[PDB]
């Protein structure tokens, strides 16, 4: 999603200075050979300002998900995006509204549970303990089984 | 009289030299201490933001 655009916009002025200065300060080498392939934590330490942890965790996991374990120029941009606020910031709430509109193209007065059933079916994600639990919990945010608009509205928001 | 005065003047000069050296030592020690202080301050600040978030939720 917004990941590639955030990487592209990293070509800027404030984050360019941030990346260059970070490299000049605490990316130098001349170690004992421990291979700081995990210098992500070192950079988090040497930042002087830690951003919200979601950036850190998404970078820790999703980067080199194949197990590359290495940070490139583009991955330097990824880490620096993690440093500044290059986030999509919850995407567009217009997109959330449009999605919920497509959900109630049947116009159930709310996104029905079977909307979620078919959407998970399309996504094909394995039905774990998280699956079905999340759907019922969002629908039964009243804990009464009635799915309302604001329930899934806040369920989907805050995410990119 | 002039030679005795020279000896005493050199005495005072050397005393001030040594005192200034001690002061420079204390200056650098307080300097590293101040940097440590700033870092502790930033860590506390981050913790504060975090706990505020949690409480709001």
């Amino acid at each position: 999603d917004d990941i590639y655009k955030a990487a592209v916009e990293q070509l800027t002025e404030e984050q360019k200075n941030e990346f260059k200065a970070a490299f000049d300060i605490f990316v130098l080498g001349a170690e004992d050979g421990c291979i700081s392939t995990k210098e992500l934590g070192k950079v988090m330490r040497m930042l002087g300002q830690n951003p919200t942890p979601e950036e850190l965790q998404e970078m820790i996991d999703e980067v080199d998900e194949d197990g590359s374990g290495t940070v490139d120029f583009d991955e330097f941009l990824v880490m620096m995006v993690r440093c500044m606020k290059d986030d999509s910031k919850g995407k567009s709430e217009e997109e959330l509204s449009d999605l919920f509109r497509m959900f109630d193209k049947n116009a159930d007065g709310y996104i029905d549970l079977d909307e979620l059933k078919m959407m998970l079916q399309a996504t094909g994600e394995t039905i774990t303990e998280d699956d079905i639990e999340e759907l019922m919990k969002d629908g039964d945010k009243n804990n009464d089984g009635r799915i309302d608009y604001d329930e899934f509205l806040e369920f989907m928001k805050g995410v990119e | 009289e002039a030679e005795k005065a020279a000896d005493e003047s050199e005495r005072g000069m050397k005393v001030i030299e040594s005192r200034a050296q001690k002061d420079e030592e204390k200056m650098e020690i307080q300097e590293i201490q101040l940097k440590e202080a700033k870092h502790i301050a930033e860590d506390a600040d981050r913790k504060y933001e975090e706990v505020a978030r949690k409480l709001v939720i």
